């Protein structure tokens, strides 16, 4: 999977 | 609060258990600054959607109740062994206990998990879930269409009985265990399964049920009045409720979780910057703080596709003209920015090795004489120019250190920003965008949907695994037969540590192609309030174990 994530 | 009483130390959830406890009892108060992908146990990937799963829906196999080693080797959980391997690694039986029970008191049946595999190959109506059940189990010459255009069912998947299920797979296969620990191979009953509405009402085979959700606002779990702990060899479910508060902003979560008006991020993104500041200086809220690496690998891939990098050696000189400090430092050090590497497993899985085929110089700032001499090799001596592709925030800052590392060769880069929503989808993950804007290099993060060789690696460099209509992880669109026929190897591989020296050997292979720069193993700090019981950073997730957790009396 890819990571979470102005 | 946390500030005023010392907790168990600096990385005491870190391997162990921080403050065990039996006590059932109270409300478990967590908090997200963002909302479920799905309360569809098919549906959701976020790993903490996946973690707050274990505490909703059993599965055949489940993730230990471990911080050690054995956390990684899913365990029985709805089974009564370990899978059961039959035919060279291509058949997998197992046993379903007996008696045991959804939370509106309906029996759980072999039916059910095939129907909840089922369910997975209806990608038109059940989109967001892993996939890799799917390959295993269709016939290419005669499709499974999914449970809604067809009552026949998946013919790789037979239930004798009902207490009994056997997975015929389309070739061998080591880690099917695992599979069937992700969520999406929870049992889902065909009588309740309500389809694209499932997760406004989904049934629950785990301790808790779903009691409200109000969507960017609030999860509230009540206990599952049909759940059987003598039957439950995992979960602990201690608190009597658990309330998810959802849509802080990340700092003002930080805040408030320090100040202890929740008490555990459930998100698991870590501290941000101003709490790391803050809670890595204070000596007491140093002792409530671990800090885990999570098992993400952050790297740079570089695109054959896209000239010049088809050349080895320009791809070498990208490598040894990488400044790893400042790459480093970029994403977050001196002190912050997660553990330097030079390989691509994480430490957690037995394949981890010794392995730096490009070495950056006694400084680790780049070996720009040996770059120079790859540059000779590939008959670009004074450099070229590329592009690299990335997305606003950290992204464009490790970028940006990428930009001026390989300046210093003469390799001239342009940074093209991405859209951020679809960056993993349609922007790096889709090998047309790769190929329009030219990008010759890529940054990106990637953790594996499972603890294992397979799970970390296949996706990155597996031929068979290049995404052609995106969501492609395969980034250089690497196909190299002697990768494939290795990794194919180690699927029907039994003993586990002739699997580790194949896995070092895809490894090496992957390194000498030079496609991927890796950069770090990523690492976060969490926060835990001392009130909190079983606080223990689980090793397949790099996240607490949200489901082992009680309240202090």
């Amino acid at each position: 999977r890819p990571p979470g994530f102005r | 609060p946390a500030p005023t009483t010392a907790g168990a130390g600096w990385d005491a959830g870190v391997g162990a258990l921080v403050n065990p406890s039996r006590r059932r009892g109270g409300t478990l108060r967590l908090v997200s600054s963002a909302d479920v992908d799905s309360l569809d146990p098919a549906r959701t990937y976020y790993v903490w959607v996946w973690l707050l799963q274990r505490l909703l829906n059993r599965t055949l196999m489940a993730y230990p109740t471990d911080p050690g080693p054995a956390g990684l080797v899913p365990a029985p959980d709805l089974a009564e062994g370990p899978g059961e391997v039959s035919d060279g690694g291509r058949t997998w039986t197992y046993r379903l206990r007996r008696g045991l029970r959804y939370d509106d008191g309906t029996p759980i049946t072999s039916d059910d998990v095939r129907h909840a595999v089922q369910r997975v190959f209806a990608q038109d109506v059940l989109p967001g879930g892993p996939t890799y059940l799917i390959p295993l189990l269709d016939d290419p010459e005669r499709p499974y269409p999914g449970p809604y255009r067809t009552d026949e069912p998946l013919r790789s998947v037979l239930t004798p009985d009902e207490h009994t299920i056997v997975f015929r797979l389309t070739r061998p296969f080591s880690d099917f265990d695992h599979l069937m620990a992700q969520p999406c191979a929870a049992p889902v009953p065909r009588r309740s399964d309500t389809g694209a509405d499932y997760g406004r009402d989904p049934r629950s085979s785990g301790p808790y049920r779903v009691a409200r959700h109000e969507p960017d606002t609030l999860l509230h779990l009540e206990r599952n009045p049909h759940w059987d702990r003598a039957t439950d060899p995992i979960r602990p479910a201690l608190p009597d409720r658990v309330e998810l508060t959802i849509g802080l902003d990340v700092d003002v979560l930080d805040a408030r979780l320090i100040a202890g008006e929740f008490d555990i991020n459930l998100e698991g993104r870590g501290l941000q910057h101003a709490a790391q500041r803050r809670a890595t200086a204070d000596e007491v809220l140093r002792s409530h703080t671990d800090n885990p690496r999570t098992s993400f690998l952050h790297f740079v891939a570089m695109q054959p596709h896209i000239p010049p990098f088809d050349n080895v050696h320009v791809r070498r000189a990208v490598q040894y003209a990488a400044d790893k400090i400042l790459l480093q430092d970029a994403r977050g050090g001196p002190v912050n920015g997660g553990d330097l590497t030079t390989a691509l497993f994480p430490p957690t899985l037995p394949a981890h090795q010794d392995l730096d085929l490009y070495p950056t110089g006694p400084d680790l700032r780049g070996d720009l004489d040996a770059a120079r001499a790859e540059l000779a090799a590939a008959g670009l001596p004074d450099g070229f120019r590329a592009v690299i592709g990335t997305q606003r925030g950290k992204f464009r800052l490790v970028a940006d250190a990428v930009v001026e590392s390989l300046a210093r060769v003469g390799i001239e880069l342009t940074v093209k920003e991405l859209d951020v929503a679809t960056y993993f989808s349609l922007g790096a993950g889709h090998p047309e965008t790769v190929r329009e804007h030219g990008l010759g290099l890529l940054v990106t993060d990637w953790g594996a949907d499972f603890p294992t060789e397979y799970g970390f690696l296949a996706p990155l460099v597996d031929g068979r695994q290049i995404k052609r209509n995106g969501g492609n992880w395969n980034l250089p669109e690497l196909d190299d037969p002697e990768v494939n026929a290795l990794i194919d190897e180690t699927l029907h591989t039994t003993d586990p540590a002739a699997r580790a020296e194949l896995w070092r050997a895809v490894e090496r292979r992957v390194m000498e192609h030079a496609v991927l720069l890796p950069l770090v193993h990523d690492k976060t700090l969490h926060f835990r309030n001392p009130w909190v019981t079983n606080v223990y950073v689980h090793p397949a997730f790099g996240l607490y174990d949200i489901q082992a957790m009680g309240l202090a009396e």
